[PDB]
């Protein structure tokens, strides 16, 4: 199906740039699941730690 | 708040509580002053924890 000599690559490029910007917010989700992490350590860390000043 | 509205045992009252007071009667009352404070730090440390939810 002829086409003109330049609209293949504008087509091709359309869908470089959404890879790559689809692949920045993966990179950003499982940031954000490591303060879920972070932060459940945290809270049973001082539980933990009172537990053995009251039983001392 | 606590200066001036200051007092202290007559002398005449000690004769007494010094004849009834175990050994471990002091010692207990500090305990008591002592889980206070540590609930305390527990409750703050507690509230910086729960702003890691505030970046979402």
């Amino acid at each position: 199906m002829p086409v003109l000599l330049g609209i293949p690559l504008l087509l091709r490029f359309l869908g470089f740039l959404l890879v790559t910007l689809f692949g920045y917010l993966l990179t950003f989700l499982k940031k954000g699941f490591g303060k879920i992490a972070i932060a459940i350590s945290l809270f049973l860390a001082l539980i933990i730690g009172l537990n053995s000043i009251l039983v001392g | 708040y606590l200066s001036d509205i200051s007092a202290q045992l007559p002398s005449d009252f000690v004769q007494g509580v010094q004849l009834i007071l175990p050994s471990n009667a002091l010692p207990c009352f500090y305990v008591i002053l002592s889980v206070k404070a540590a609930i305390f730090i527990f409750d703050v440390k507690q509230k910086i924890v729960s702003y890691l939810d505030w970046d979402k």
